[PDB]
């Protein structure tokens, strides 16, 4: 049993036509401290899956390490290791759920949400969520805490079901993450403005992108709130 | 007297292992295999004997890697070599976690050494019937 210290805030994601996509800002907070804002919380396996990690930092560095042993140990006597046999999204998740049921189990958890995107070698996207508590779950679109009450909300509106899919490109797609990425940093107090985004196409491959902006913010009506009730200057 | 050579550890009267200088002929009584280091790296050749039309031409793979910089490469009992390497590469990844860089050759290098004396101590164990030929780059 134990407590989160340096934490990261929400990951969110959905899934369009040709792949999946995924983001988490660049924010390692301390409590209320915005202590640290170069952290990568996306992490990419191989070219065909991305893992993105919200809690307890410490925890998501070992995860991280879990990760790149996964893909050593994978090349060992395996001469189809960058082909046929080469780790598949799915073979990551579960490997992950794994680890943290059996954490849990052991009422010693890695304090995180994690979402394991990505496409199989069959062209089918991958998307499904995991956390400490072992609990499960896949949907067209998916995200971790905050994400979860304002991301989702916003993400179904264009696919709000598996049929909405194939009738999704990755520009819409992609429009509709950066605006939710700027909704979260509008209301929840532990985000960033910077951020990363991916995207696993079954064509055009893995795109990572860093150092992204919230741009395009509405403040100016600001200007003309005064007072809580019934000052008028 | 004799029987100096039935049991592992024991010294000769000349002071040698027995033991060790019969797993070396299980070692000559294997296939060839090579390294040549060059400028900026190292290769490693290997002889495949066929045994027949009916082994699977390039899958019997019989170069071994350990972490993601070495490689490893041995003539005599194939079994031992492979052990060796399981070893090997618990011991990288144990280097890694710990010190988080990817373990140095000559590191491992004495790694897969101190492991391999080892059998030459005890006679409840049988000396590694392999000679192998392993190396990479590293920081220096």
């Amino acid at each position: 049993t134990q407590q989160p210290i340096v934490t990261g805030t929400s990951v969110i994601s959905m899934k369009y036509d040709n792949g999946v996509i995924i983001a988490a800002d660049n924010l390692g907070s301390y409590g209320s401290l915005l202590r640290f804002n170069g952290v990568e919380r996306l992490i990419p396996v191989g070219d065909n899956t991305v893992v993105g990690i919200s809690g307890d930092i410490s925890d998501m560095q070992h995860i991280e390490r879990l990760l790149k042993d996964l893909v050593t140990e994978n090349a060992y006597d395996n001469p189809l290791a960058d082909a046929e046999e080469a780790l598949e999204p799915s073979y990551i998740f579960e490997y992950l759920a794994t680890v943290m049921y059996q954490r849990r189990s052991k009422m010693n958890p890695l304090w995180n949400a994690i979402i394991v995107a990505g496409v199989q070698s069959n062209g089918d996207q991958f998307l499904r969520y995991v956390n400490l508590l072992g609990v499960t779950y896949s949907s067209p679109t998916l995200a971790t805490g905050f994400g979860a009450h304002m991301a989702n909300p916003l993400l179904r509106k264009v696919v709000d079901r598996e049929s909405d899919i194939p009738k999704t490109t990755v520009q819409v797609a992609e429009e509709a993450i950066v605006n939710a990425m700027r909704v979260l940093y509008y209301r929840d107090a532990r985000s960033s403005r910077n951020f990363s985004l991916a995207i696993i196409d079954k064509n055009t491959g893995l795109t990572f992108k860093k150092n992204l902006q919230v741009e395009n913010m509405k403040w100016d009506f600001a200007k003309d709130i005064k007072g809580y009730g019934t000052q008028k200057i | 007297g004799t029987g100096y050579d039935l049991s592992n550890s024991v010294f000769s009267p000349d002071g040698r292992n027995f033991q060790v200088e019969y797993a070396v002929k299980a070692v000559e009584n294997g296939t060839t295999s090579i390294g040549i280091k060059c400028n900026d790296g190292v290769v490693f050749a290997v002889e495949k004997l066929i045994t027949s039309k009916l082994l699977v031409p390039q899958k019997n793979v019989k170069i071994q890697v350990v972490d993601r910089h070495i490689g490893c490469v041995y003539s005599g009992l194939i079994p031992d070599g492979r052990h060796l390497v399981n070893r090997g590469r618990e011991e990288a990844a144990s280097f890694k976690k710990l010190y988080k860089t990817p373990i140095p050759i000559p590191a491992f290098a004495d790694r897969l050494g101190q492991y391999v004396q080892a059998h030459t101590l005890y006679n409840s164990v049988r000396p590694f019937g392999v000679s192998t030929i392993f190396g990479g780059v590293d920081k220096n």
